[PDB]
């Protein structure tokens, strides 16, 4: 994403990148396994991923 | 007087006049015989750059006519033209119903 | 809505300085946009009462005369208005500037 990196690399931007690393690591790993619980979201979630 | 008052240095296409005007022009310039005079030295003795301001447009509000008879509100009315309206004091419509 | 196309002009509308503008530019430092319109309104047909349809050739300075060309961008129908939707992010991502 060029939105986060448009200002070049700085301390705060690197820190927010690490925070979003943590967020996406907790949330959108094993997405196909979490597709079971979603039910009616069969296709659209896998297409978006 | 002051140097530049009515002196416009725009590059007008001047006319060539046969007569000579330089007779005692320096001393007359020194005293002030003719007002609103500028001396242009040789380095600034050139045609000036050409500059302008521009009126981009003139636009006027155009008011369309509105007729009552063409609006749908007149569905709810019946419009009769009445030549001498002031002559009528009152109009009257009377309803007789048997049940 | 599978439209993703528009017909637009392939060139700018040209406005250039004519000689009639040029004499006013040199002499007074003013130009008026399309002088010929004002002179045709004032000196040729003096009355020519103000009308929208009569002024429709005047207001458009050759924009309608341009040839058309297909343009690629999608549209949506918000109610009655067909409105074009696009982004310009890629041409600024190429240059590493903030969008």
């Amino acid at each position: 994403d060029p939105t986060f990196t448009e200002r070049g690399f700085s301390k705060t931007v690197k820190s927010d990148l690490i925070a979003m690393f943590k967020r996406h690591l907790l949330e959108h790993s094993f997405f196909l396994d979490r597709a079971e619980n979603m039910g009616s979201g069969f296709s659209q979630y896998v297409r978006s991923r | 007087m002051a140097s530049n008052e009515g002196v416009e240095n725009r590059p007008f296409p001047y006319l060539t006049v046969d007569a000579d005007l330089l007779s005692n022009l320096r001393q007359s310039a020194a005293e002030g015989l003719f007002h609103s005079f500028d001396l242009l030295v040789g380095k600034d003795a050139r045609e000036a750059g050409i500059k302008f301001e521009v009126l981009l447009g003139v636009y006027t509000n155009a008011i369309q006519y509105v007729r009552f008879l063409e609006t749908a509100l007149a569905v709810s009315c019946v419009n009769t033209e009445f030549k001498d309206l002031s002559r009528m004091t009152d109009g009257k419509i009377q309803f007789r119903i048997s049940v | 809505e599978a439209d993703n196309q528009i017909m637009g002009p392939s060139s700018y509308a040209s406005f250039v300085v004519r000689g009639e503008n040029l004499v006013t530019a040199v002499s007074y430092g003013r130009v008026m946009r399309t002088f010929e319109h004002f002179m045709a309104r004032i000196v040729d047909s003096p009355e020519k009462a103000g009308s929208t349809k009569s002024d429709l050739p005047a207001v458009a300075a050759g924009v309608e005369d341009q040839p058309r060309v297909p343009i690629s961008a999608a549209v949506i129908k918000l109610g009655n208005h067909a409105v074009a939707v696009e982004s310009l992010q890629k041409m600024y991502n190429d240059t590493q500037s903030p969008y």
